[PDB]
RNA sequence: UGUACAACGGGGUAUUGUAAGCAGUAGAGUAGCCUUGUUGUUACGAUCUGCUGAGAUUAAGCCUUUGUUGUCUGAUUUGU
RNA sequence: AUGUUACCGCAAUAGUAAUUGAACUUAGUACGAGAGGAACAGUUCAUUCGGAUAAUUGGUUUUUGCGGCUGUCUGAUCAGGCAUUGCCGCGAAGCUACCAUCCGCUGGAUUAUGGCUGAACGCCUCUAAGUCAGAAUCCAUGCUAGAACGCGGUGAUUUCU
RNA sequence: AGUCAAGCGUUCAUAGCGACAUUGCUUUUUGAUUCUUCGAUGUCGGCUCUUCCUAUCAUACCGAAGCAGAAUUCGGUAAGC
RNA sequence: GAUGAUUCAUAAUAACUUUUCGAAUCGCAUGGCCUUGUGCUGGCGAUGGUUCAUUCAAAUUUCUGCCCUAUCAACUUUCGAUGGUAGGAUAGUGGCCUACCAUGGUUUCAACGGGUAACGGGGAAUAAGGGUUCGAUUCCGGAGAGGGAGCCUGAGAAACG
RNA sequence: UGAAACUGCGAAUGGCUCAUUAAAUCAGUUAUCGUUUAUUUGAUAGUUCCUUUACUACAUGGUAUAACUGUGGUAAUUCU
């Protein structure tokens, strides 16, 4: 067995109890009882009918289901290596960042290097 | 059914071919983004907690988030949206999908881990895949490393050594 | 003169579809007020929303009662 | 009316009921040159008829139960009256429907007919004496009523009247 | 519905038919008659509903065939249905 | 200042804007001033960008011209037909659409309706001249993607590879 | 040097057919003082910090996301 769901009222339909209807477009409806069935043939709207589950959930009655939506308070949390970076040495270079004299000496090296570069280039142009 | 579980920090992922139908009735009537019990699916995941990322049902039509029903439906999808890539700007298209509630129609359910329990997992936590690419932007390097405003980011770059013959180079 | 019976009451089960009463910075709009608001205030106004799956009916041939109030010797006939 | 009264029974007699088809399988087998084309057993269903029943579905609705609607009357509201049960939707309970469901028995003697042994008629023959199997038949099992002049078992049998 | 059997049926009267002749049955036909009924028996059909007969259409069991099978024809007990 | 002619170009007051555009783009060569430095300047280009003009377009639009039919003589206006006013919509005028108002507009000088083996034209066949017939078909303009309807992207589609 | 992918353009041109359509298309001829116009072509943004003094990097600022890695799902799809 199964316990299906009325099209109109939205009520559990235990086996045998109730009717089934098959419209020309092959849509299969179920009705627990002739109340729901007769109303359907009258072409009523369940959102307008008061005792139906559809009205209940559209007018927000018995709303103890929902509370709120959760949110995670953090970051991706993965400072992993790039397969060519040696994560150990990566943290090592982060610690090597203070006393930044290396890049300063590289700049001082490259400054005199750029000097001699322009010098020899100007010499060749003459 | 199957559980495609993933650990995003380690970047690891593995499929698990699940049976024990009552130990998956717990998964029934659950939406996307919802969190169910590690012990209920498996004592190997006792204490663990996941987050339902998504999944494929039968006939391969994926689960879309947000539709909030279990039966399959036909939506007029568009760009910047899951389950359809447009082959032209402006091209909308009607495609069939499955929705954001879990039921017997599903075949594979995709999960992601948010907390690591007391015991250990074979294929997720003991391994870790690297970052396929390094940061191509100056400030991305600067804040990822924490250096300064002036410490010559050009030489703090990542260098990935590979050999053509015996000549090796970082490209 | 009793796990007695009955009449009311309670509970359940059902039927119907959200009672009257109050309130609303809800309401097509329309008249009048002025310190012309920023809910301005007042009069009228179907209908809507909240209390309210509320209210009503429920054995008359439904079920069940730790409740209440009562009732329980009138007539006639019968012999191997 | 059988002494009174009550309970449990017997069973004379009378009535009687179940009926037919399809499909699958047997089997494209038997049979037939081929064409075509069966049957018994088994299973699942149906036709016609009967006897009940209302869980479900449908109908019925004076539950005048709940709601709504018109006209009018009770100053207005609330709540109601009247409209030959005012009208509409729902409507339990009850009744009811091949419009719903369930159920519808097996033993003996027989006809026709085929036989067994067997003479008359030294053979032969179902028959003459005897005897076997055999039908929707007949009679019992079962079902209905129970002679109001058919019967049985058991209980209690009146007082200071 | 019988008796007889010249013939039909490829051959053969009878599997099935059966001319010419002849013997019966029934009263569901229609005549013939005028017994009862003219001081009145309500007069056709249909509807409804029961029961009876068998001269059996079907169904049960059988017999015969010019019945290989299928289909059919003749006949028996049978009016239960 | 121009115009055939403007409430034109254009300028300035007073505000509106959720605020448009006013280069965080790219390639070569790398050069000069010295206050001797990653100091300041500097070239040839590509991309994109607000406005205007231009160009390739596009859309509406003035005048004239189309086959056979009166065995089609009245057509249009319900529910836009003709105009006016106002507004919406448009990229823009405009019944294009809406509200109100006036009752107009077309017609024998062939309206309107029917048929068409009708896409139109530049042209093609045939001839002294006049002309008759054909023209789907290489070029120009239309329409369509099986019939209809709708819409996204875009400067440009009511798109059908 | 260099596939794939993001981006930017183009895919509205071309090509095919002649079903519709008889003041409609179309041909010549006017207007846009009644409008849109990518692209080309020529010109064209000293004025954008809004208690505009610490309110803020301008030798320059923030975010993915594809391609890819691997887990994959349908019988099939230029499917995801």
């Amino acid at each position: 067995m199964k316990v299906e769901i009325d099209s109109f009222s939205g009520a559990k339909i235990y086996p045998g109890r109730g009717t089934l209807f098959v419209r020309g477009d092959s849509k299969i409806f179920r009705f627990q009882n002739s109340k729901s069935a007769s109303l359907f043939k009258q072409r009523k709207n369940p959102r307008r009918i008061a005792w139906t589950v559809l009205f209940r959930k559209h007018h927000k009655k018995g709303i103890t289901e929902e509370v709120a939506k959760k949110r995670s308070r953090k970051t991706v949390k993965a400072q992993r290596p790039i397969t060519g970076a040696s994560l150990d040495l990566i943290k090592e270079r982060r610690s090597l960042k203070p006393e930044v004299r290396k890049a300063n000496r590289e700049e001082k090296l490259k400054a005199n290097k750029e000097k001699k570069k322009a010098e020899k280039a100007a010499r060749k142009a003459e | 059914m199957k559980l495609n579980i993933s650990y995003p920090v380690n970047g690891s992922q593995k499929t698990f071919e699940i049976d024990d139908e009552h130990r998956i009735r717990v998964f029934f009537d659950k939406r996307i983004g919802q969190e169910v019990d590690g012990e209920a699916v498996g004592d190997e995941f006792k204490g663990y907690v996941f987050k339902i990322s998504g999944g494929n049902d039968k006939q391969g039509f994926p689960m879309k988030q947000g539709v909030l029903l279990p039966t399959r439906i036909k939506l007029l999808l568009t760009k910047n949206v899951s389950c359809y890539r447009p082959r032209r700007d402006g091209e909308r298209k009607r495609k069939s999908v499955r929705g954001a509630i879990v039921g017997p129609d599903l075949a594979v359910l995709a999960l992601v881990i948010v907390k690591k329990g007391e015991q250990e997992l074979e294929g997720l936590t003991d391994t870790t895949v690297p970052k396929r690419l390094g940061p191509k932007r100056a400030n991305n390097i600067r804040k990822f490393f924490g250096l300064s405003k002036e410490d010559d980011v050009r030489d703090f770059v990542i260098r990935r050594e590979v050999t053509k013959g015996e000549k090796t180079y970082t490209k």
